[PDB]
């Protein structure tokens, strides 16, 4: 986060929204509150279980990642399309007071256009096929669509995107700065995930 | 003999403007449908290059132990194509045709 | 099917290696679907020959065979120069013992 | 009543009248022959060169793999039916459930093997007209609906009227006479809904090209827009449903094309020094002389990175005919086409006048 | 049929007709007795590839157009200008037709 | 165009002042918008009292916003019952001609094409009211194409004046004088009509006319050697004083310059906006006139035979 | 369709004339042919 | 202060059945902005020391 | 417009054309050739007179950002183009004498479509020397 | 039908936020590779 916001950045947007004469006022107040909530997620995700902890997407993007330095996951979470670009595993973050997750089943959202120019990008849900008995109201959402929702994602060969409220997002390359080693890795694969048979 | 009953000469020196072009070396269409069912692998003796590891002074004598095993499982493709009769290669003996 | 031997020469498996194999030479040259000339507007004349698509799609009882070769569509005209592919709306009644 | 036959024996390629039986637009091209250096030369800088002779080749290498229709002859392909341009372009109309009911016949109903690689080729083909900058209104152009077709192998002959009532023809079948235009529901789009003016009178049949121009996918709609407005009243009505489509082409279009190095420039002094007296001025034969023409001011514009009005473009149009009658009767019926029903609007009673077309830019 | 078009009037007269076969089995026989006039030469013409166009090329620019020289110039069929990106290159409009 | 023509029928109501009656016999050959071509239409769409807008009565220079969202049609004859006109849309008539008795100040020639214009001209305007049944007509009147050009462009620069906190009234035609008149302007249609301009003005701006903005100082120079080069720039010119101001020189290189034409796109898209002006402004000249008999000048108040243009 | 050339010479005919229109839903084939359409021939 | 816009505004109709080029719009609630706070999240009695 | 990239190019449905056959021709078009570039030039003027920010900011940004905003139906007009001894210039003035000079080759360059052709009992291409048939719009 | 303002966004839309100088030096931010919590 360090190598992405040296300076003074401009945060552009990667994403394609529409807006109000009325919505700056919101957009406004986004400039104001915006740095306290890059320390509450560097808090909110410290503060989590290291059981409760390897169940978050951030980790999933790890495991996922570190099976390819054929490797499923153990939770079955993640889309079947593991292909290296274009697919994203999202959580959300609340905006507002208490920064705490507001998702238990990580998002799938795929998108169109990315890093190889700076452009806009459509966003699109993944499947439908798991409705297991709990659906919660934050997955009807796609990402930058709300006032409420942070949003952070990682891609199958690892690279970061977080997403805010007004599309704006920049780029995080984590994989630069991971200095887990092999035998490190390898063990910690093994104990979380399975095989394709 | 042509139309007009005259010696017409057609050699392969004449033959220039098929083979010339680049069209033989398109190979990918080859490749990317004989790669679809896939066929067991036999003896990969001459399919295969090794880089040289460690000095050259016994370079030999570490490469036959490596191979004892897998050197005598089947029969080497292209050496028993060497003693086939031209009639024989046609027929359906070898099975390597395609 | 190398497997099996051929019809017309039922003592081999072929005739040309480097014809009548999928992906052959043969093949990539001359057939209908892989497409090397067309935009040739000469005639090739062993399209006939390798089309796959059509000799696949073709009928098989001889009291329609017979009478379809008796009015076959022609493959060239006589009109233009050379031996072109047909002006390609115009039909000549030829048969076709090939 | 006066109507005016035409005759003119074209392919059956991308035009099949034993399918499309009755009173169809038609619609005549150019001979693809002058495409591919126009859009070598009429192509706004830095796009792709000879995309759309690379696409329209992949059209006619794809027309006829067997019996070898050769990829260029005497006879060339002028006709391209209606009902075809519809199922070209029918991944962009609003009602999912007609649109792939066009395209459902289209695939069974013609005459050939595997027309669908037709389609999605000669749909590619049209995304490839608006990037290279050959718009397809300058290549399409009306002609006339059918009344008799006499058809045999790949080529066949088309009786068509130009001019005057579609009724009033003679079809050749006194078993059948007369006949009615026949139009897919997905492209007949009035506006006598969406501006909400009711009453009688006449109506004026216009046809609609769509340009979503993008580097990314760019689109074709085709519609049959049947009004009370005049050409000369028609371009705010084009404007206010496809608002948004001349918004996007302002912006995106234009890309990529290099802007020069900002900026350039502080603006002209031609209000400034011509109230002053004491400005330097130089006479008719002191100009072109480079003395006098040192002390003068010097102005350099630069316009390369400007949007401009040919890339601008959206919609477009031209005139179809009209409907005398007090009141206008659109019937809406399904029809086989055996065994595909379509959702089809018929017209009654169309009279004939073609135009010259206009771009709404 | 009263249509006026031209400068004068046309008329059009049409007859329709039908065709059914009254035997069951062939009925009709076709006897080919004689021959003529030969038509087509019997003589020699390479084909060139130059004219397909649908080929991937060579990665020398210096050698593609080294071989295009070398065996267009000056070959019976090969093309007088250089083939557009689509259309079909054309025959060279010979003097005499031998 | 049908076959046997197509007419529609005004009604006019029954209630009728019989002096007003023998009024509209005078009407025999005039202009009359429709709103629809419904064939049967009653006097209360034609007149001027429904020709009004929501809440504000129309002025001059925005009428001609409402002229071309109608249909203009020309009265043949008048019968006691009903009114018989023939919309210029549809197509006229059987034979092809319809006669026009002018109201117009200005005398006609052969071959002149027509735009119809609101009554502009002070002291010289034309109504017919009809104080029996409450109804104003205004007859729009017929004049050549170029002095519709001309009238068009005096008004819009008229309004452009008013926007910012001497003069240009008089045109002349013949070398006769007439003038016209300056009451108000509605600033919305002044707005539209401005707006009109400058889409179409920006749009004749391309990437060669880059080049021919350089070829200003060159004709400056020529007009002096030529008396024909001279005539045109008409002493008035905008460009004269920014010749002897500004010396522009080409940008260059061009932007893929090797494959394309910079001046033939200019020209091209110059002719689709800036020269299709004449057009956009006031309504097509969809008439001329055609003499069936060789006479030279149709004098003002007299029947002049009209066939199709273009 | 129902043949044209049938009710030409007809058996016997109504006598109540309503809206047939009023109920097209109990009916097979129904068609409102204002005064005289094409395809009646 | 506003993030950076440079067009301002526009107006566009739309019809149900006409809705082309399917964006999607940025959603702000009903209420007025000053009802959610600052984000406060605090652990000082969770101390790692 | 080059006497003071070929030209001579045309293709017409597979066929090509010449347009060069130089001496008698460009000069007897020269009078065509000065009244475009009086009427383009003094247009390009004018509209650059009225606003000066058209060929100032920006190349591409300011640029769009004027033409959206001048481009849409809103009542937002006048305020976003106007700019408001010491001598006149005539823009109203000449503004009328330009619409008057562009206004008239709109008549002369439109080149109506006077003749439709439709082939009936004949050739469907219509050569060099042959009688085509001829129809107007009815 | 359905009204609306409307405001086209792009890519080169962008928001600048101003951070204190002593904020971006954090405990959280600069925590070593091994820590007793």
């Amino acid at each position: 986060i360090r190598a992405a916001l040296q300076g003074g950045p401009r945060i552009s947007q990667r994403l394609r929204y529409d807006f109000g004469p009325d919505q700056r006022a919101w957009l406004g107040e986004v400039t104001r509150r915006f740095p306290i909530l890059l320390e509450n997620l560097m808090r909110a995700v410290e503060g989590t279980a290291p059981d409760a902890f390897f169940h978050t997407a951030y980790a999933l993007a790890v495991l996922a990642h570190l099976g390819g330095r054929v490797v499923p996951l153990g939770d079955d979470l993640p889309a079947r399309f593991a292909d290296s670009d274009g697919h994203y595993v999202f959580d959300y973050y609340s905006t507002s007071g208490d920064t705490l997750r507001l998702n238990n089943r990580p998002i799938a959202v795929a998108m169109d256009g990315d890093v190889s120019k700076r452009e806009q990008s459509k966003c699109r849900f993944m499947e439908a096929v798991p409705s297991t008995a709990p659906r919660r109201v934050c997955e009807q959402y796609l990402p930058g669509e709300s006032y409420a929702y942070l949003c952070l994602g990682f891609n199958r060969r690892l690279c970061g995107i977080v997403v805010f409220p007004g599309g704006f997002a920049f780029t995080i390359n984590i994989a630069a700065y991971l200095s887990l080693s092999d035998p490190v890795a390898r063990a910690a694969v093994l104990r979380f995930c399975r095989k394709v048979s | 003999w042509g139309k007009d009953r005259q010696v017409l000469r057609l050699s392969l020196e004449h033959a220039i403007g098929t083979v010339c072009h680049p069209s033989l070396m398109n190979v990918d269409a080859a490749v990317g449908g004989l790669n679809r069912d896939p066929v067991e692998a036999a003896n990969p003796y001459g399919a295969y290059v090794a880089a040289p590891a460690g000095p050259a002074a016994d370079m030999q004598q570490l490469f036959l132990n490596a191979w004892g095993q897998r050197l005598a499982h089947g029969r080497v493709r292209w050496v028993a194509e060497g003693q086939m009769t031209p009639e024989q290669f046609m027929q359906p003996d070898n099975a390597n045709l395609a | 099917d190398h497997g099996q031997s051929d019809p017309s020469r039922a003592f081999a498996a072929t005739a040309n290696p480097w014809a009548s194999q999928r992906f052959s030479y043969g093949d990539l040259l001359y057939n209908g679907a892989y497409h090397l000339n067309g935009a040739s507007p000469v005639l090739s004349p062993c399209f006939k020959f390798f089309t796959s698509a059509d000799i696949a799609a073709k009928h098989r009882c001889l009291e329609r065979l017979i009478v379809e070769t008796g009015s076959a569509v022609s493959t060239a005209t006589a009109a233009s120069d050379v031996q072109f592919k047909r002006p390609p709306g115009c039909r000549e009644l030829v048969e076709d013992p090939c | 009543p006066r109507h005016h036959l035409t005759r003119q024996v074209i392919l059956t390629d991308l035009c099949q009248p034993n399918a499309d039986r009755a009173g169809t637009l038609l619609l005549a091209l150019r001979h693809p022959a002058d495409l591919p250096h126009l859009a070598h030369q009429r192509a706004p800088p830095g796009r792709q060169t000879e995309r759309l002779g690379e696409a329209w080749g992949q059209l006619m290498e794809a027309t006829a793999l067997g019996s070898g229709r050769a990829e260029s002859g005497c006879t060339r392909a002028g006709l391209v039916s209606f009902n075809f341009l519809v199922a070209a372009c029918a991944a962009s109309y609003d009602a999912r459930d007609a649109a792939d009911a066009v395209r459902a016949h289209v695939t069974a109903n013609y005459r050939g093997t595997r027309v669908g690689a037709r389609l999605d080729r000669f749909s590619e083909c049209l995304r490839a007209m608006v990037h290279t900058h050959v718009f397809p209104h300058e290549v399409m152009r009306f002609f006339g609906g059918l009344v008799s077709w006499v058809t045999q192998d790949e080529l066949a002959s088309v009786t068509a009227v130009c001019a005057g009532p579609q009724e009033a023809a003679h079809t050749g079948h006194p078993g059948r006479p007369r006949s009615a235009v026949i139009l897919p529901a997905c492209a007949f789009v009035d506006l006598d809904a969406e501006l909400g003016l009711g009453g009688p009178g006449a109506a004026f049949l216009y046809l609609v090209f769509t340009y979503r121009q993008r580097r990314d996918q760019e689109l074709c709609c085709v519609y049959v827009i049947k009004s009370q407005l005049p050409p000369r009243g028609l371009e705010p009505a084009l404007e206010r449903l496809f608002g948004r489509l001349r918004i996007t082409n302002t912006i995106h279009g234009t890309e990529d094309m290099t802007p020069p190095a900002p900026n350039r420039n502080p603006d002209f002094p031609l209000a400034g020094l011509a109230a002053n007296p004491q400005t330097p001025r130089c006479s008719a034969g002191q100009v072109t002389n480079p003395q006098f023409a040192d002390r003068l001011y010097r102005w350099q514009p630069d316009l390369r990175g400007r949007p401009t009005a040919r890339t601008c473009t959206y919609a477009a149009f031209a005139e179809l005919g009209m409907m005398p009658e007090d009141s206008p009767r659109c019937l809406h019926r399904t029809e086989r086409f055996g065994a595909v029903s379509v959702p089809v609007v018929i017209l009654e009673g169309v009279v004939w006048r073609p135009g010259e077309w206009r771009a709404c830019a | 049929a009263r249509h006026e078009t031209g400068g004068g009037v046309n008329f059009t007269l049409t007859q329709p007709r039908g065709n059914v076969d009254l035997g069951v089995g062939y009925t009709a026989v076709v006897a080919t007795a004689t021959v003529r006039n030969p038509v087509t030469d019997m003589g020699n013409l390479p084909q060139n590839f130059y004219l397909g166009r649908g080929a991937p090329p060579l990665l020398d620019n210096a050698a593609a157009v080294y071989l295009r020289n070398a065996v267009v110039a000056g070959n019976r069929l090969g093309p007088a200008q250089p083939v557009p990106v689509f259309g079909c290159a054309q025959v060279p409009r010979r003097a005499g037709m031998d | 165009m049908l076959a046997d023509g197509f007419e529609t029928d005004i009604a006019i109501p029954s209630g009728i002042s019989r002096p007003d009656a023998a009024a509209l016999q005078r009407c025999e050959g005039r202009v009359v918008f429709l709103p629809t071509i419904r064939r049967q239409l009653t006097l209360a769409d034609v007149a001027h009292e429904s020709f009004v807008s929501g809440g504000v009565s129309p002025d001059t220079l925005g009428l001609l916003l409402a002229y071309r969202r109608r249909f203009p049609a020309v009265i043949t004859r008048v019968l006691p019952t009903r009114i018989v006109a023939c919309p210029l849309d549809v197509g006229l008539t059987h034979a092809g001609t319809v006669n026009l008795r002018n109201t117009s100040p200005v005398d006609l020639c052969n071959g002149d094409p027509i735009s119809l214009v609101p009554p502009v001209f002070e002291g010289q305007a034309t109504d017919v009211r009809l104080d029996s049944l409450d109804l104003t007509l205004r007859f729009p009147v017929p004049l050549p194409s170029p002095l519709a050009r001309e009238i068009v462009a005096r008004l819009v620069a008229r309004g452009i004046r008013d926007l910012n906190p001497p003069d240009l009234n008089v045109l002349y035609y013949n070398g006769s004088r007439l003038s016209l008149l300056a009451d108000v302007q509605q600033l919305g249609p002044v707005n539209a009509e401005l707006r009109s301009l400058v889409l179409n003005m920006v749009y004749s701006i391309t990437e060669g006319t880059t080049i021919i903005l350089t070829l200003i100082p060159r004709l400056f120079a020529l007009s002096a050697q030529d008396g024909y080069v001279n005539a045109l720039l008409q002493m008035q010119s905008v460009t004269r004083e920014a010749a002897q101001l500004i010396h522009p020189e080409a940008p260059a290189l061009m932007q893929d310059g090797e494959r394309r034409l910079p001046l033939y796109e200019a020209l091209v898209a110059w002719l689709t906006h800036a020269g299709q002006l004449g057009d956009t402004l006031a309504l097509a000249p969809v008439v001329r006139v055609c003499t069936f008999d060789g006479a030279a000048v149709v004098r003002s108040g007299d029947m002049a035979p009209v066939i199709r243009y273009p | 369709g129902y043949r044209y050339a049938a009710a030409m010479v007809p058996t016997g005919s109504l006598l109540s004339t309503i809206e047939v229109a009023s109920h097209r839903r109990l009916f097979d084939f129904f068609s409102r042919v204002r005064s005289d359409a094409n395809s009646l021939y | 202060m506003d993030p950076y816009c440079p067009f301002d505004a526009l107006d566009v109709w739309e019809h149900r059945r006409f809705i082309v080029a399917d964006s999607r719009n940025f959603i702000t609630p009903e209420f007025p902005r000053d009802f959610w706070m600052s984000p406060v999240f605090n652990l000082p009695r969770e101390t790692a020391a």
